[PDB]
RNA sequence: CGCAAGACGGACCAGAGCGAAAGCAUUUGCCAAGAAUGUUUUCAUUAAUCAAGAACGAAAGUCGGAGGUUCGAAGACGAUCAGAUACCGUCGUAGUUCCGACCAUAAACGAUGCCGACCGGCGAUGCGGCGGCGUUAUUCCCAUGACCCGCCGGGCAGCUUCCGGGAAACCAAAGUCUUUGGGUUCCGGGGGGAGUAUGGUUGCAAAGCUGAAACUUAAAGGAAUUGACGGAAGGGCACCACC
């Protein structure tokens, strides 16, 4: 239960001394620790298995059966991740896809359809994501409108926080694997679309390794 | 017939690693290390492994071996911390320029020294390896 | 690094790059580094503009002197040219030090002993250290670069144009970037040139090892 | 699949080359197409050049040599074993072996 | 970024490509906060100040950082005009 | 051939967006450039530009920031009324927030915001955002 | 069945149509 | 769309009107071949005479006698 | 050794050129044509793409005349085989060759319409131009050629790469695409039935162009992957392999 942690990030998150992975976020930081987001996100976050997928490769005599887990995740107000883990048991597949959900979450941008009131509700603008031939259009909708999307992107939007959202998918969506991920390039794109809102430059805030560097040569070896 | 397998390289490479100070050349002697410094549960595998030692025990009293990293060979990099030359062969009085290389110091501040050698051009300019 | 007399290109550095072969580059020019040099030579050589080879190795000085740790810049080579030359710079300026053999997933696998997470990356050549740069673009690490003519500017930040090719012109280029960085910290004042001989940064040849001690027997 | 980027031949901006009879087969296969070979070889391969020497007139007279070019079809070089089937990658390699 | 009273409501604020003006990606990990150092006039040492400059991850696989370090910090006056 | 100069000439500064060229060239000059640019430049996606007198058609160097994320065209040009000039912008644009489809005017060539503003409609030059 | 044969199978088949169409022209 | 030149309404118009026959679904409803037929002639129920009652054989894997009649 | 014939134009010969494509290779003469480059010439929008309409269009095939060396559908025979009316061998008809009319099709392929713009690098080559030490021939100097260092324009290509794209293979185009619009022509809509039936039209004919339906069927198909197999190429090993 402890995580006594490996990466240099990793250290900083154990001390609460990093207090919001939005700090993570700004530096573009890898994090390749399960347990950083178990850290900040610890009690919100809330896991579903899109699909069991068993996967075969010819052998010699017989077939080899692996199972593929698609792990949605995210807090119901900003973050989402969305893990795939082949295994030859399904226990472990879908246990070790939560883990590689977490690692690969990213925080949604949300904005306003038309009026600014209250909350953001919606995406900021029109984003497109894919991978495959599955092309996911997220469209911004009006308050009280809910995700107008399939099933599958809907299960990754309500755990986005984006409660009023149009789409328009595009190729073999049948493919959970492509279309999972496809709406999943679309929420990434969200922050990474330059708004006129986001001229105003740049301030460059000291990174989490270039402060507690003096920490770092002292709490370990 | 006789290849060392990795169960005998690597109780090789950890017992130099460790007990490089209490080995020798002599098998016997380092046959015995063995069992002090080790719990080898096999007759037949320590000499298998105090063998492949003195092998690369003989190897240590010539210079560096790939898998071993030692407070000795650190000893080497602080002998080797230390080399000392005459005065340099950059702090010659004879340096040979080029005409272009003598243009480019003369749009630098540092157009005329006191010694540099200028030269004349190589003519005839062929330079490049032929086709085929 | 502009405008200060202090850090300006000095006499006695001129001489060196004349005598080691800084200015006389390669036979082909890589296009990204066409602003580092004043002209191409008669028989194919192109003379590294020695201000610009000078200006750059300042700014690449000033972004290890900006480390707090000094221990956390990752100095790399894997050829013999500048094996000695990273391993005595790790020594002088505090740096940490991989002299030959830089082993894929050093800065991206976790489980690996060998998992160092650097701050900067000096390296001796972009192709022969071309392993450095790919793990320097999973993990957030700038780069250092000890370029050549024709050598490219593929995940390097701050391009020092320089002859890594020949013996005497890596460790005279260790030289300058090893004083600089150890200046701006407070250790070497500006008034006596350094304790530490340019000579000492040459990987010797084994050959000339048997045969210096024949020479000086 | 298109498996090559040229079509296993030397034309680009031709339209049409002339066919070449091929030396084990008669096939006709265009002369960029065809796998070609310009033999030069002594008039004996190894075991013959002593004795002949031996009883010649002249006082070292270096033998003719046999100029023949070859063109075998894809066919009769891989029978042949003229040329051979390379790794998907090495395909690309336009380097006469040494 | 605000709401309809001016209140900032986004949860972070992503940073920007100094060279380029395109906002780095959450995870785009070719992107890095350089740190330049600064020189005191005439004593030519770290005044502990240092020059912090933000290049976005495609501009450093275009090969183009080190052009742009180039040109920014001449802009900062850490580089010679002349050059 | 070359049928639409305004077309090729945001094509030519959209490629330039694309890669990072810090400022860009456009070969010939319609007044409807320059009039596209100015909005584009009064809006601030992108920076000053002066144009390259030949006795010619005129050349334009437009110093780009980052900011423009599209530069568009509406090839042919839709004469559009104030009723469907909503439905333009509400496909053509990313959000009701951001984004500017300039379009010509017998008020001269400007912006839908001000076409509503100034109650005009007209024929569709392109869009940016 | 070769493409090239099945075509020639028609060539056939069709020349015997305007064959047997002639014996009620 | 390929031709978008502001007045090419009429090639534009009678391309598809052209390229329309080539769907299907267009072609079984726009000829009267398949609703001259069709056995029931575009009704959804039809009322005949059982003539004979004939079993079917079942297709592939399948194997069972489907008893159909004949109408 | 001579001779007579009709073909063909090796090696030189290339990821070289030209031509709209098909195609095009002995010497010279002749007759028109053409791009690219050069241009401080001239006209001043004359242009792009194109239903209909047309020119050309490998091979084979058809008609007539001439010619028939080689090769060689059909065909004769000898083998091979259970059979071979096939491959293999020797012959040989049409043809292959030319002249004048026909035919209009090819995996006629880069399986990639044409015109335009923009967006990386790299080393070559082909044609013209421009400029630069020196080497070389005309020696008795200039200017030309040959090389040698580059540059520009145009062309055929090549390598490279997180340009980006795409199902991928691959592609500086197949890129500039849900951030969806430069212009324009042809064209496809699950597999079959079927390029069939039918009607027109073309042709001496063979056949071309246009061209459905009833019905039938739950898949056919693309790129890639793992295996099994090969009368594919290797690299091993073993007295249940040989030597």
């Amino acid at each position: 239960k402890e995580w006594l942690p490996v990466t240099k990030l990793g250290r900083l998150v154990k001390d609460m001394k990093i207090k919001s992975l939005e700090e993570i976020y700004l530096f573009s930081l890898p994090i390749k620790e399960s347990e950083i987001i178990d850290f900040c996100l610890g009690a919100a976050l809330k896991d579903e298995v899109l699909k069991i997928m068993p996967v075969q490769k010819q052998t010699r005599a017989g077939q080899r059966t692996r199972f593929k887990a698609f792990v949605a995740i995210g807090d119901y107000n900003g973050h989402v991740g969305l893990g795939l883990k082949c295994s030859k048991e399904v226990a472990t597949a879908i246990r070790g896809a939560i883990i590689l959900a977490k690692l690969s979450i990213v925080p949604v941008r949300r904005g306003y359809w038309g009026n600014k009131i209250g909350k953001p509700h919606t995406v900021p603008c029109k984003v497109t994501g894919r991978c495959g031939s599955v092309l996911v259009r997220l469209i911004p909708a009006p308050r009280g409108t809910g995700i107008v999307s399939a099933p599958v992107p809907k299960k990754l939007l309500l755990m986005a926080g984006i409660d009023d959202c149009y789409t328009s998918a595009r190729g073999c969506t049948a493919t959970l694997g492509n279309f999972a991920k496809a709406t999943f390039d679309a929420i990434s794109k969200t922050y990474s679309y330059l708004t006129p809102d986001l001229w105003k430059e740049t301030v460059f805030t000291k990174s989490p390794y270039q402060e507690f560097t003096n920490h770092l040569m002292k709490t370990h070896t | 017939g006789r290849v060392r397998t990795k169960t005998v390289k690597k109780a090789a490479r950890v017992i130099i690693e460790k007990y490089y100070t209490r080995l020798g050349n002599d098998f016997h002697t380092n046959k015995r290390v063995c069992e002090e410094i080790a719990i080898i549960p096999s007759k037949k595998l320590r000499n298998k492994i105090a063998g492949y030692v003195t092998h690369l025990m003989k190897r240590i009293q010539r210079g560096p071996v790939r898998g071993i990293s030692i407070k000795l060979q650190e000893e080497e990099r602080e002998r080797r911390d230390n080399y000392v030359p005459e005065v340099s062969a950059l702090d010659q009085e004879i340096i040979e320029v080029d005409p272009d290389t003598k243009e480019m110091l003369k749009l630098l501040d540092f157009g005329s020294l006191s010694n540099l050698q200028v030269t004349q051009p190589t003519v005839g300019m062929n330079f490049k390896t032929p086709r085929g | 690094s502009g405008a200060l007399d202090v850090l300006q290109m000095k006499e006695e550095d001129v001489l060196k790059f004349l005598a080691a072969g800084t200015h006389l580059g390669g036979t082909n020019l890589d296009f990204q580094m066409e602003q580092y040099i004043y002209k191409r030579k008669s028989d194919g050589i192109y003379i590294i503009n020695l201000k610009r080879t000078w200006e750059k190795l300042l700014l690449a000085a000033r972004a290890i002197v900006a480390i707090e740790n000094p221990a956390d810049v990752s100095v790399i080579s894997s050829r013999n040219t500048g094996q000695r030359a990273v391993l005595k710079f790790a020594a002088a300026t505090g740096a940490t030090p991989i002299a030959g053999r830089f082993t894929p997933g050093t800065f991206t696998n976790q489980i690996q002993a060998a998992f160092r997470e650097p701050r900067l990356l000096v390296v001796t050549d972009p192709q022969a250290d071309h392993q450095p740069l790919m793990e320097a673009s999973y993990v957030n690490l700038p780069t250092i670069a000890l370029c050549n003519t024709d050598s490219p500017l593929h995940y390097v930040d701050i391009a020092i144009p320089c002859n890594n090719k020949g013996a005497h012109s890596v460790g005279l280029m260790w030289w300058m970037l090893a004083q600089e960085v150890l200046r701006m910290r407070g250790t070497i004042s500006r008034e006596h040139p350094w304790e530490v001989m340019p000579d000492l940064y040459f990987y010797r040849d084994p050959e000339e090892i048997e045969k210096e001690e024949q020479a000086a027997a | 699949t298109k498996k090559r980027r040229n079509n296993g031949r030397a034309k680009k901006g031709r339209g049409h080359v002339q066919p070449i009879r091929c030396t084990n087969c008669a096939c006709c296969v265009p002369k960029d197409k065809a796998i070609k070979k310009f033999v030069i070889r002594n008039i004996v391969e190894a075991a013959a050049v002593r004795d002949i020497s031996e009883v010649s007139v002249f006082d070292a007279y270096v033998l003719p040599k046999l100029y023949v070019k070859l063109h075998y079809c894809v066919s009769c070089a891989i029978h042949s074993k003229v040329v051979r089937n390379r790794s998907r990658e090495a395909r690309k390699d336009r380097t006469p072996p040494p | 970024m605000q709401s309809n009273a001016g209140e900032f409501v986004d949860l972070y604020v992503p940073r920007k490509c100094s060279a380029s003006n395109r906002i780095i990606g959450a995870k785009d990990h070719a992107s890095i906060p350089m740190n330049v150092a600064e020189v005191d006039k005439v004593t030519g040492r770290f005044n502990g100040q240092s020059k912090t400059y933000a290049i976005c991850g495609a501009i450093r696989r275009m090969g183009e950082s080190d052009d742009s370090i180039l040109r920014l910090a001449k802009s900062h006056g850490i580089v010679s005009q002349n050059f | 051939v070359r049928m639409n100069v305004l077309a090729d000439a945001l094509k030519s500064i959209n490629n330039a967006e694309k890669r990072g060229k810090r400022q860009v060239l456009i070969r010939p000059c319609s007044k409807v450039i320059v009039r596209f640019l100015t909005v584009m430049m009064k809006h601030g996606y992108i920076g000053e530009f002066e144009i390259i007198d030949d006795h010619r058609a005129g050349k334009i160097v437009v110093n780009l920031t980052g900011r423009l994320n599209k530069c568009g065209v509406i090839s042919p040009r839709f004469d559009v009324q104030l009723k469907d000039l909503e439905k333009w912008q509400n496909n053509l644009l990313p959000s009701r927030q951001f984004g500017f489809i300039v379009l010509t005017t017998s008020a001269g060539i400007m912006d839908h915001e001000e076409a509503r503003r100034k109650h005009t409609g007209g024929k569709i030059l392109g869009f940016f955002f | 069945m070769r493409a090239k044969w099945r075509k020639k199978r028609m060539r056939r088949l069709k020349r015997k149509r305007r064959k047997m169409r002639q014996r009620s022209k | 769309g390929k031709c978008r030149g502001l007045r090419t309404a009429r090639k534009l118009r009678s391309h598809r009107r052209d390229q329309k026959w080539h769907d299907k679904q267009y072609k079984k409803a726009h000829l009267g071949t398949a609703l001259k037929a069709n056995p029931f002639g575009g009704a959804s129920h039809a009322k005949g005479i059982v003539l004979e009652k004939v079993g079917v054989e079942a297709k592939q894997p399948n194997s069972a006698i489907r008893k159909c009649v004949r109408v």
